[PDB]
RNA sequence: GUGGGAGAGGGUGGUGGAAUUCCCGGAGUAGCGGUGAAAUGCGCAGAUACCGGGAGGAACGCCGAUGGCGAAGGCAGCCACCUGGUCCACCCGUGACGCUGAGGCGCGAAAGCGUGGGGAGCAAACCGGAUUAGAUACCCGGGUAGUCCACGCCCUAAACGAUGCGCGCUAGGUCUCUGGGUCUCCUGGGGGCCGAAGCUAACGCGUUAAGCGCGCCGCCUGGGGAGUACGGCCGCAAGGC
């Protein structure tokens, strides 16, 4: 219903789950999947299936609204992140750029004991 | 097989066909040794798959074992406690040794009478696509693309 | 590869306001390079760091940056 | 004394960006989270994921090191003021003014105590979910004291180099921080590694001694009872010597 046909990609992900979200230029969202929006529903949803099928749900989603270019985003190391990127690529989204922004802390807070 | 690659038995010719592939059907359906009732079983079979159809048997018997034949598989691997059924490929060995044996147990758990019969009837069966023995085929690889996600697991 | 004081001129590296230069020294990320990358000295690089952290209080070295692979 | 030098040494004020949390707005559906699997938990009052604006607290990524500083505890963004220690060159000045050090006094991680603040993250106790034969636990979701600041207590420790301090002497090689020099190197002052002589029960130490000597302090004399009992001093208490 909007015809954004360009915008970015964000793949949130984490060890227990991989999930897409897909923005127009200025970031607000359009449409989205995830390892629960498709069928998985426990540990199933952190694998690299999950994370296929996850950006690829999202990257069919994104073209009822007509987006055809798309700038990749990443943030998190987590079993599929790579796996998404590789179906975002075969995904007919033709993919304008990868970056990596997983966001360190310059030592601010301190963690939990399961990362201690 | 720890030390060696354990290299595969060279079976002999059909004495017929001239064709390694019926010579190890023969035997899987060889039992007790022996070999001389269980090729007048396959033969007598070929004599129904060529009366009952106007077709060669020669090439339905390839034709049937190519249909049974799996791309893929699953299997187990100890991982975190309990274990996972793995999807994988299936060496073209081993599509040979399922697929053969496969024809041969579904046979006999056919309803006709005599031996040479439920081969022959299996065997059309099996290349046009239907019967007992391709369903284990279909069922194979229907454990894979189920347990698909665990297709990092490959080993 | 190369190392930055190799390829580089007679430089102040007491002086925070010069940009050109010590944009040279950071990464893709805003990340300050280690010794093995930059060639400098233990005395250097300690005096690097420093001029490096002022200029980015100033606005004109980034803290850090986005890296364009992956 | 003079002239140079390096440094997370200390105290005070200021300040910068990353991240977490919470609030506001925009956008956007059906889950997120979490585990070996899970469940409690959170989510249609719209979360997670995404963009922007704001508040608040704590800790400083890379540089960062086998590195530097301090008597020890310990010290890490950046800026400025106050300030301590230390090292080198000159061979200038005083003329044994030295060393150690029972007492005394000051310092003393963390935790804990008092009064008043503060409170984002974490998290004893505790509230739950799991696991389990049981779970008073590890794993998971919540969460108070506390962790942070001010002022005043407490005085413990694997407070470790399990090695008190100062001085003289006794092969070298090699890595390194930092000075000076006639700058393949020489020469100081630290921090590492091999190893002469020698010591050691052995492992190992070996110009940073655990070697050869001297001065002075502390301390030891079989294990359990026991760092307990009593007494004394100290402390608001826990408790300490
Ligand atoms: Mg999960
Ligand atoms: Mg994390
Ligand atoms: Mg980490
Ligand atoms: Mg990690
Ligand atoms: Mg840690
Ligand atoms: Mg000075
Ligand atoms: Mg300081
Ligand atoms: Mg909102
Ligand atoms: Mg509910
Ligand atoms: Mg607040
Ligand atoms: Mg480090
Ligand atoms: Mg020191
Ligand atoms: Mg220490
Ligand atoms: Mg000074
Ligand atoms: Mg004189
Ligand atoms: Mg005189
Ligand atoms: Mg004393
Ligand atoms: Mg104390
Ligand atoms: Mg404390
Ligand atoms: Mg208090
Ligand atoms: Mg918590
Ligand atoms: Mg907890
Ligand atoms: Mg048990
Ligand atoms: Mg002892
Ligand atoms: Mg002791
Ligand atoms: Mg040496
Ligand atoms: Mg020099
Ligand atoms: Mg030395
Ligand atoms: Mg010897
Ligand atoms: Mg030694
Ligand atoms: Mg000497
Ligand atoms: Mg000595
Ligand atoms: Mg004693
Ligand atoms: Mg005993
Ligand atoms: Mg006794
Ligand atoms: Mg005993
Ligand atoms: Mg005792
Ligand atoms: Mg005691
Ligand atoms: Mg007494
Ligand atoms: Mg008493
Ligand atoms: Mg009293
Ligand atoms: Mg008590
Ligand atoms: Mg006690």
């Amino acid at each position: 219903k909007r015809q954004v046909a360009s915008g970015r990609a964000y793949i949130h992900a984490s060890y227990n789950n991989t999930i897409v979200t897909i923005t127009d230029p200025d970031g607000n969202p359009i449409t989205w999947s995830s390892g629960g929006v498709i069928g998985y529903k426990g540990s199933r949803k952190g694998t690299p299936y999950a994370a296929q099928l996850a950006a690829l749900d999202a990257a069919k989603k994104a073209m009822a609204y007509g987006m055809q270019s798309v700038d990749v985003i990443v943030r998190g190391t987590g079993a599929g992140r790579e796996q998404a990127i590789r179906a975002l690529q075969a995904s007919g989204l033709q993919v304008k750029s990868i970056v990596d922004d997983t966001p360190v802390p310059h030592n601010g807070c301190r963690p939990k004991k399961k990362f201690r | 097989a720890r030390r060696r690659r354990a290299e595969v038995r060279q079976l002999q010719p059909d004495l017929v066909y001239g064709d390694v592939l019926v010579t190890a059907f023969i035997n899987k359906i060889m039992r007790d040794g022996k070999k001389n009732l269980a090729a007048r079983i396959f033969y007598d079979a070929c004599k129904i798959i060529q009366e009952k159809t106007g077709q060669e048997p020669l090439k339905v018997f390839k034709q049937a074992v190519e249909n049974v034949k799996p791309r893929m598989e699953v299997r187990s691997r100890r991982v975190g406690g309990a274990n996972y059924q793995v999807p994988m490929e299936v060496s073209p060995r081993r599509q040979q040794s399922l697929a053969l044996r496969w024809l041969v147990q579904a046979a006999n758990q056919r309803p006709e009478r005599r031996a040479a019969v439920r081969i022959a009837h299996e065997l059309m069966d099996a290349a046009e696509g239907k019967g007992g023995a391709v369903k284990k085929k279909e069922d194979v690889e229907r454990m894979a693309e189920a347990n698909r996600a665990y297709a990092h697991y490959r080993w | 590869k190369a190392k930055v004081k190799a390829t580089l001129g007679e430089f102040d590296l007491r002086d925070y306001r010069n940009v050109e230069v010590l944009k040279r020294f950071l990464s893709e990320t805003g990340k300050i390079l280690p010794r093995r990358r930059t060639g400098l000295s233990a005395k250097e690089q300690r005096i690097l760091a420093k001029t490096i952290k002022r200029a980015r209080i100033l606005g004109l070295l980034p803290f850090t940056e986005k890296l364009v692979r992956k």
